[PDB]
């Protein structure tokens, strides 16, 4: 027992404002305070504040105080978190986390419980759909003992591309690179390898469906 | 604010050794120090808390021990399910801070760069640009270089390069490496060079093609 749902990523325009939940349950939902702690991508993890739903406290770091409403449903045993005037810096991953039964002093506590994470994209920048390109073999490439054929996928928003080699076959052999936004413009490229007596001799295709713009893309290689 | 420093950035290790992470306090944090776990997709799970003490259900392999502002994590007999980053934080002061990670990798035998350079496709030519991109594949150690020659002379311009996760499959990492002319630029020059330099190798491997010979 002891488990912290959280609520579902959300992509939000700049300037917006974000209310995410932590329906908490396996215990009593009142005795263990809540924190928040916010991750960048490959930098540290971080605190934001704490609440406790049954001794009446609250505390914030302090440079979230500005933007961040941390609130409570004591009987949904849910916990809200309010992130106000939404910048592009505070795109992340947001964990709730049940601090341990003591309190909250010198220490007395530790994170003994995260949630699953929500994320948190913030873009001002509408769905573009995505440009697939076929990347086949160097003029005079000096023909190889296999070969790499890959699907450079320039530009694209929101996420949430697919690439297929083959419809489903060559799932092996396979390297999704993965996608990095240039401006506003995420990018992303796909390689498959499989020796000269499979290509040009045959039928590779590289299949990208990018749903949310309702595309489907084929390309003979 | 305690400043907590994860000294090592990326650690890479054979599995059942002894693996040492290790945090470092500014101010002395009276042992208020605890170790978190994030494996990959997402979750993070306490294995120390108090320096020292284990939690429910973290494995005897992990233990803690430092005092002061000097602490570490020791996993005793690496095995595979400890792929993850460590993160330390203090709990003498307020707001907690955290470490910044410190990630282990595995360590396997070297792997050479399976490279492949990519011409520019007339469909995007016909769009009005060029992306020459280069797959530096299949390689361990992590460590890698790349070097773009348009022509003899070398370019960092439009170089926009992904790197990758260490596989889950078998251990090595992959690198795409683009460069994005203008279908001008590129009509300007033949030869296009994607270049590597890796430790499994005293001879750089180029890859080149020549724009007009096709």
């Amino acid at each position: 027992q002891v488990q912290l749902q959280q609520s579902g990523a959300e992509l939000v325009r700049a300037g917006s404002s974000v209310k995410m939940s932590c329906k908490a349950s396996g215990y009593t939902f009142t005795s263990y305070g809540v924190n928040w702690v916010k991750q960048r991508p490959g930098q540290g993890l971080e605190w934001i504040g704490y609440i406790n739903p049954g001794k009446g406290y609250l505390s914030y770091n302090e440079k979230f105080k500005g933007k961040t409403t941390l609130t409570v449903d004591r009987s949904s045993s849910t916990a809200y978190m309010q992130l106000r005037s939404l910048t592009s810096e505070d795109a992340a991953v947001y964990f709730c986390a049940r601090s341990f039964y003591g309190g909250s002093d010198l220490a007395v506590y530790y994170f003994d419980s995260w949630g699953q994470g929500t994320t948190l994209t913030v873009s001002s920048a509408k769905t573009t759909p995505p440009s697939v390109y076929p990347l086949a073999p160097g003029c005079g490439d000096t023909t190889g003992s296999s070969v790499t054929l890959g699907c450079l996928v320039k530009g694209y928003f929101p996420e949430s591309v697919t690439v297929t080699w083959n419809s489903g076959s060559l799932s092996s052999s396979v390297h999704t690179f993965p996608a990095l936004l240039q401006s506003a413009l995420y990018t992303m490229s796909s390689s498959v390898t499989v020796p000269s007596s499979t290509w040009p001799s045959q039928t590779v295709t590289c299949s990208v469906a990018h749903p949310a713009s309702s595309t489907t893309v084929d390309k003979k290689l | 604010d305690i400043q907590m420093t994860q000294t090592t950035s990326s650690l890479s290790a054979s599995l059942g050794d002894r693996v040492t992470i290790s945090c470092r306090a500014s101010q002395d944090i009276s042992n208020y120090l605890n170790w978190y776990q994030q494996k990959p997709d997402g979750t993070v799970k306490l294995l120390i808390y108090y320096t020292s003490r284990l939690h429910s259900g973290v494995p005897s392999r992990f233990s803690g021990s430092g005092s002061g502002t000097d602490y570490s994590l020791t996993i005793s007999n690496l095995e595979h399910e400890d792929i993850a980053t460590y993160f330390c934080q203090q709990g003498s002061t307020l707001p907690r801070t955290f470490g910044g990670g410190t990630k282990l990798e595995i360590k396997r035998a070297d792997a050479a760069p399976t490279v492949s350079i990519f011409p520019p496709s007339s469909e995007q030519l016909t769009s009005g640009g060029a992306s020459v991109v280069c797959f530096l594949n299949n390689f361990y150690p992590k460590d890698i270089n790349v070097k773009w020659k348009i022509d003899g002379s070398e370019r960092q311009n439009g170089v926009l390069n992904s790197w990758t996760d260490q596989d889950s499959k078998d251990s090595t990492y992959s690198m795409s490496s683009t460069l994005t002319l203008t279908k001008d630029e590129y009509e300007r020059h033949n030869s296009y060079t994607c270049e590597a330099t890796h430790k499994t190798s005293t001879s750089p491997i180029v890859k080149s093609f020549n724009r007009n010979e096709c």
